[PDB]
């Protein structure tokens, strides 16, 4: 069978009511691409100097990232090593959930993913298998200056914990976009239960004792500076947003850097404090946070509703190949 | 010897002019009946910066309510009091903290500190004595010629500013009378319910000023501190904005009073107030523009470089060492060492001083700049001086021996004794940077000498070994003999006083009424420098040992260590949480490690204040006699608040001089025309 999605067949409805995030594990990835159950590579906040070259170290310091993508099977055996139950409706990267929501806003950008019903569980799972067309500009000049940015804007310890030279030598530090440090997340949209799994840049102050984590975490952007009455610019700042939300993230830190890759400002935005800033700026027929919700929720529920058809263990395809549809195949 | 308030005051006045701001004060609104509304203290602050912390050197509050203009000295305990909560009132009302007060009395000071303290004190003895035969003279004269003089006008009784000081009674009033204070402000206006009160008082060692910036760098260095914190430090200390820089935070100012024969006796005849912010902040502007090297080797660092200007100032001497014969900052001195740091900086690897420590290469290139220049400085001195219409002679060549001979007693033949000096000096200069940045490094260590060596002889730098021995502070009876003159005697426990006065005390050396001062570049006895002998610390600490024993068991009290307490309002939004976590039974008796969201931006660790009886009764310490005053200053039946005994937190690690992330720049306030200025001039 094949169904289609349109983004525009959705009518009118109020916002999915949204759940805060709860962090219900975590992980560590290091350079070898092999995988700890701890805060291992866990970062903190704090900014390298302004004018800071981001093309330093390029190629010479760099450790190109993984380009084939990760299974789901990854998550799905740390929660169950860790002995957490799975009650929810589909388990996934939170990459691939952006990828979905904001598919309206970038008609360039194609993308497929695999998406199974465990049997045992219930719960769908989401996956891609083959390259994403984002990986292949993986190790970019342009890339690399967000890569670059991270590397020189955290630390391995609090401030206070960190001699002067650890902080002044960032610079000279060879740039590993493979190690990182990831947060499993619930989180509901409306009638769907969701378990997404993400990469977290770094944290604002340190995690609490236990208090939930997600609002100290940072995300850390590198993008041109452009005024948000520029289109480009805010749908840039909606699609940071998305991707923040869905980890419950608390803060986005934008490192503005000029034509050449020099860091010429940084801008610090609560992850809840965007939608309101975009919002005198909206025309109509504009896409808004609360319509991409919308859109999502609806997206989310098509697929639980049509994969709940079929048998346990049919596979099917999620494609976004352009247009204003989505389409959903079963393999046989 | 420190260089004064008028000092550098001058220099900011002069050079950073747009660092110096009125205070603004709200209006009582006087209606035609004699009703006065006194302004909400809880609207917006009229200076338009809102204050999240206020910190109080409470000394600089007692001693200018110990001499008022047009309200003649307070004479009792408890009108002293009257007038230090008014004083304060009006501080509180000024500033609005939002968030915090801490109010700072001097416990003991490092021995460095004590021996600025002792040859001040020894001065103003020698001084009020002085005046006292002159005036007295001058009364006998005026009788004779039939002259009505006021006599009870004329001869003030002064208030003893000798019992400002740890260890005397009316250190055990302030602090009774100040947690009253506390207790009163948390319980009257609700703009305090959301204020956290912190008392260090006199028991608890540290002087006033470094007792805040410790407390401060405590918190800086927790994750959970609000990089954007508002600081207003009220102080007089002319120390006090150097402090301000060396915190490193930018949202940082001081509040002070605005300090811009028949005379100096104060004869009397039967028949005949504004405030100033420094803005620390712009200081930083106008250090940016003045310390700024292009092409550097190395990166340019406001926060390196602001360090560097903190001590190389050193030398133009403070309260821990004396001026190098060659600079004084009225001669532009401060101006000179930063036209030699700038032209030095990008040859010398780095900068002069690394989070505390002196690169002892580094100063050596500073100071030989200087010593290069001294032969011609002291030249050019003597010929302005001769347009205006002793026995060194140092606009005259061999003055290095005369000096050395005459000041030290130093001959030609003893090269190794001016080595000695430069290591001293050095070893000082050392000192003073990791107390301003890390804590007081050494209780003990002083600097033994009245004069500064020549720059000159800052030679080979990098091969002094500099070690502390850290120690421990002097106990207040201690400090007390280690600071009062003879005739002050009065401030100590009555079998201690006889240490002072009596002929056949063990340490009678010590306490000399009759001391040479040396004008040494003659002025007036106040430009000069007081010959006193330093105290052999082992022999006044076997003195007391023999004594101890003998004191009542209050004055022994009195003697020994007290705590910081905290006090906060029922009302307070961490206060609940607290309460179930303190009283909570893992241990009732382990201190409190404020943590997480109960914290509310507050760290450290707390205990219950077993003192305090649970009867929620408070009345005021003192006696008042306006009815005005009573009526702000009176019992409190029921106290809504608690106290508890509070210790700062203590890192493992260095503390840095660097901003903190998150850290949002107060408003640039340098236009073209004061960045023009600054370029001129330098
Ligand atoms: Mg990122």
């Amino acid at each position: 069978m094949l169904r289609e999605f349109s983004f525009y067949d959705v009518p009118p409805a109020h916002v999915p009511p949204v759940s805060e995030p709860l962090e219900i594990a975590c992980y560590s990835l290091s350079r070898d691409r092999e995988l700890l159950l701890d805060d291992s590579k866990l970062s903190y906040y704090y900014p390298p100097p302004l004018f800071s070259d981001l093309n330093t170290g390029f190629p010479n310091r760099f450790h190109p990232p993984k380009s084939d993508p990760d299974p789901i099977s990854i998550v799905k055996d740390v929660l169950m090593t860790k002995g957490i139950q799975m009650n929810s409706s589909f388990l996934t990267w939170r990459g691939l959930i952006t990828k979905i929501m904001c598919a309206p806003l970038d008609p360039r950008n194609h993308w497929e993913t695999y998406l199974v019903m465990d049997p045992t569980s219930g719960i769908i799972m989401m996956e891609e298998r083959t390259r994403s067309e984002t990986s292949y500009a993986n190790q970019d000049r342009m890339c690399y200056w967000g890569y670059k940015f991270e590397a020189i804007s955290t630390l391995p310890e609090i401030w206070d914990a960190c001699s002067r030279d650890q902080i002044e030598q960032r610079d000279n530090q060879d740039v590993v976009p493979d190690e990182q440090y990831c947060s499993i997340v619930k989180i509901n949209i409306g009638k769907s239960k969701l378990i997404l799994a993400g990469e977290v840049d770094c944290i604002w102050d340190k995690k609490p004792c236990s208090e939930n984590p997600n609002l100290h975490y940072v995300e850390l952007k590198t993008s041109k500076k452009y005024p948000l009455e520029n289109y480009g610019m805010r749908k840039k700042l909606l699609k940071y947003w998305a991707q923040s939300f869905l980890l419950g993230i608390g803060r986005i830190i934008i490192g503005f850097r000029d034509d050449n890759g020099i860091l010429i400002e940084m801008k610090e935005l609560f992850t809840h404090q965007i939608p309101k800033m975009l919002r005198p700026y909206f025309k109509p027929n504009d896409w808004t946070p609360n319509r991409l919700l919308v859109v999502l929720e609806h997206a989310l529920e098509w697929i639980k509703q049509t994969v709940k058809q079929h048998p346990p263990s049919t596979e099917f395809t999620l494609s976004y190949t352009g247009g204003s549809k989505l389409v959903l195949r079963q393999i046989i | 010897a420190s260089m004064g308030v008028p000092a550098l005051f001058r220099l900011l006045s002069r050079k950073f002019a747009k660092v110096i701001t009125p205070v603004i004060e709200a209006p009582t609104e006087k209606l035609p009946d004699g009703t006065e509304i006194e302004p909400d203290l809880s609207l917006p602050n009229p200076n338009g910066v809102e204050c999240d912390n206020l910190y109080l050197d409470m000394n600089g509050i007692v001693h200018p309510c110990s001499h008022p203009e047009d309200r003649p000295a307070p004479e009792t305990e408890d009108e002293m009091m009257v007038a230090v909560f008014e004083y304060t009132d009006r501080i509180l009302a000024m500033v609005r903290p939002r968030q915090l007060l801490f109010i700072a009395i001097d416990g003991v000071a490092p021995r460095a500190k004590m021996n600025q303290q002792r040859s001040r004190r020894f001065r103003s003895s020698r001084e009020a004595a002085l005046k006292e035969e002159e005036l007295q003279a001058f009364i006998e004269e005026a009788k004779q010629q039939g002259i009505p003089i006021d006599e009870n006008a004329t001869k003030k009784k002064s208030w003893d500013s000798n019992c400002i000081t740890p260890g005397t009674p009316f250190m055990d009033t302030l602090a009774k009378s100040l947690r009253y204070y506390i207790i009163n402000k948390l319980n009257s206006d609700p703009c305090w319910r959301n204020v956290r009160f912190i008392l260090s008082d006199a028991s608890v060692p540290g002087e006033g000023e470094h007792k805040i910036m410790e407390f401060i760098r405590s918190q800086r260095v927790k994750p959970e501190y609000d990089p954007n914190t508002h600081h207003v430090v009220y102080g007089l200390d002319a120390d006090l904005i150097m402090l301000g820089l060396a915190t490193h935070e930018p949202h940082f100012r001081v509040l002070r009073e605005d300090v811009f024969k028949e005379e100096r006796l104060g004869i009397k005849r039967l028949d005949d107030k504004p405030f100033i912010w420094l803005n620390v902040s712009i200081l930083r502007e106008y250090l940016e523009v003045e310390l700024y090297v292009p092409n550097l080797p190395f990166p340019f660092d406001l926060e390196r470089a602001i360090d560097d200007w903190v001590f190389f100032i050193f030398f133009v001497g403070n309260d821990f060492l004396p001026h190098l014969p060659s600079l004084d900052i009225r001669d532009g001195a401060v101006e000179r060492l930063t036209e030699i740091w700038r032209a030095s900086l990008p040859h010398m690897g780095g900068y002069l001083t690394l989070d505390g420590s002196v690169n002892l290469a580094r100063a050596e290139v500073i100071l030989s700049a200087v010593g290069n220049q001294e032969d011609d400085i002291f030249k050019r001195l003597k010929q302005q001086e001769d347009r205006r219409n002793d026995t060194v002679r140092l606009y005259e060549p061999g003055y290095r021996e005369r000096y050395y001979e005459q000041k030290f007693h130093i001959s030609p033949d003893e090269p190794e004794k001016i080595r000695e000096a430069v290591k001293h000096y050095v070893h000082g200069l050392c000192w003073v940077l990791l107390y301003y940045y890390q804590g007081c490094p050494s209780w003990t260590w002083y600097y033994p000498y009245h004069y500064a060596p020549f720059a000159a002889d800052f030679k080979d730098l990098a091969s002094i070994d500099v070690k502390f021995e850290l120690n421990q502070p002097f106990k207040p009876y201690e400090q007390l003999l280690g600071v009062l003159p003879a005739a002050s005697k009065n401030n100590l426990p009555e079998k201690l006083q006889t240490l002072m006065t009596d002929e056949n005390s063990e340490i009678i050396d010590f306490y000399p009424e009759n001391f040479t001062i040396d004008l040494n570049g003659k002025k007036f006895e106040w430009q000069g420098v007081a010959l006193l002998p330093f105290i052999d610390e082992n022999r006044l600490l076997n003195a007391v040992s023999k004594i101890y024993p003998q004191l009542t068991e209050e004055e022994s009290k009195r003697n020994e260590d007290g705590s910081t307490l905290l006090f906060i309002s029922e009302h307070h939004p961490m206060f609940s949480e607290l309460v179930k976590q303190l009283y909570s039974k893992k241990r009732q008796g382990k201190p409190l490690k404020l943590s997480g969201k109960m914290a509310h931006g507050l760290f450290g660790k707390v205990n219950t204040n077993d003192s305090v009886i649970p009867n929620v009764s408070v009345q005021c310490p003192i006696d008042v006699t306006s009815a005005d005053a009573l009526q702000k200053y009176g019992s409190i039946d029921d106290n809504q608040s608690i106290s508890l005994v509070f210790e700062v937190p203590k890192s493992h690690f260095v503390h840095k001089s660097m901003l903190l992330r998150g850290v949002k720049m107060p408003n640039r306030v340098l236009t073209p025309e004061d960045i023009n200025q600054v370029r001129a001039e330098r």
